[PDB]
């Protein structure tokens, strides 16, 4: 399983039409659930209980977003609508160009995702933890919008 | 992070107190759980085995509904008859004066 | 330094799922920009669409993959900027990559690669031939498309 | 593809017949040149030896510019002065209100 170099970009237009940035790099890992591919797109956080088969017409997000899903301690939801792979699959069906799980509270998720390696999704499914995870989350909760660039070297 | 049984900094509400309904709120990038007394406009309740849950009001030119197919406020240009909006009021009921409703 | 470009047409369904169509095409990474993979909404820029002489320009959402069909260099004998300049200018206005259609002006390839000393942070790709025809046709024919550019 | 000295399927007009105004039209993904007699509404001309181009009228409160700093048409209600747009005409120019001007 390869290393996922992720950059999260904050951007602001100036008056002249040009852009200024700020860019936080993190590390993660590409799962075998998904392809080994770089991906870039606006980040969209997805609550874990908000990725399910069950809903007949879910809300619509522009094609080519990057999901971010903070997983919670596995016992806080014992009868989940879908497994962590199912959730990944939804995201991508709904147009995620990649999905990043934060697995800090749920390190078992990793092995589950990798047990999806026959039938892997066409798009990348990265996971992040620890300090790398804390960063991503801080940005998500605190800032308005952000762009992820995930590289596979 | 309120009305909440389980609760996290990043996901808001994860479990509601039982007579409260779970709603996924988008605030820009973020999507977090809220535990609400009543569903907000455009949504309606469901009290359920997995959860008590706020579903999307799926109904014809109508902002708010109570149920699966009972509309409350239609969007104007509609005539609310027996909970389903319509084009005209049907033969039997009439568009009210200064009302958006049938008889 | 080969650029593997995919152009992706997409439609939502009633379910809220997407279906797509994807055209793969090939170009090269100019040494004028970083040798990095890139993905974004394609935005076409007219060659003159990229000139320094405006105090404020119209604003595109950060993250776009500009495309520029270059013309025979005599159609503008004295350009507002070089290609290098136009490329820089695009990235300053937030383009995440820049793809040049150099078919009608292949020495831009050289002019461009002259930037290898002060290179842009983002990729600058050039296409031509069939690859460029496919790119231009889609751009002409459709409302939107997502470019994925890869460095493998 | 008219008004046009040079012209391409891919970029539309590339240079304009000398009296006419070069305009970038946005149309989905496309950006191509038009050569116009009048800059369209919301725009104004910037005639030059090299060429004439249209520019976005960016006067706060104004609809159509004659030029960068001079508004032709204020939006609904507003008051006109030095061809700027106003809520009410400031001190030292008595707003002849009927007319939506100052004096």
């Amino acid at each position: 399983k390869e290393t996922a170099f992720v950059e999260v970009v904050l951007f602001e237009s100036s008056p002249s039409g040009d852009y200024t940035t700020h860019t936080t790099g993190l590390t993660g890992r590409f799962s075998r659930a998904g392809a080994m591919l770089s991906a870039e797109g606006e980040i969209v956080q997805m609550h874990p209980l908000g990725l399910c088969n069950n809903n007949d017409e879910e809300d619509l997000y522009e094609y080519g977003w990057v999901g971010v899903v903070k997983l919670e301690q596995p016992e806080l939801d014992p009868k989940p609508c879908l497994t962590v792979l199912g959730k990944a699959k939804r995201a991508v069906q709904r147009g995620a160009t990649a999905v990043i799980f934060d697995v800090s509270e749920n390190p078992e998720a990793i092995d589950q995702l990798n047990q999806g390696s026959e039938d892997p999704l066409k798009r990348p499914v990265v996971y992040v933890k620890g300090a790398d995870a804390i960063k991503l989350m801080n940005i998500v909760n605190k800032q308005k919008v952000a762009r992820a660039r995930i590289q596979h070297l | 992070c309120k009305g909440c049984l389980s609760c996290s900094k990043d996901n808001g509400c994860l479990r509601c107190q039982p007579k409260l309904f779970f709603y996924l709120r988008r605030e820009g990038m973020r999507q977090y759980g809220e535990c609400l007394q009543s569903c907000p406009p455009g949504y309606y309740g469901v009290r359920g085995p997995d959860m008590n849950r706020c579903s999307r009001c799926r109904i014809e030119n109508c902002d708010s509904c109570f149920s699966r197919d009972f509309c409350i406020k239609c969007k104007s240009g509609f005539y609310s008859h027996k909970g389903q909006c319509f084009e005209e009021c049907p033969e039997g009921f009439a568009p009210l004066d200064d009302t958006m409703v049938c008889v």
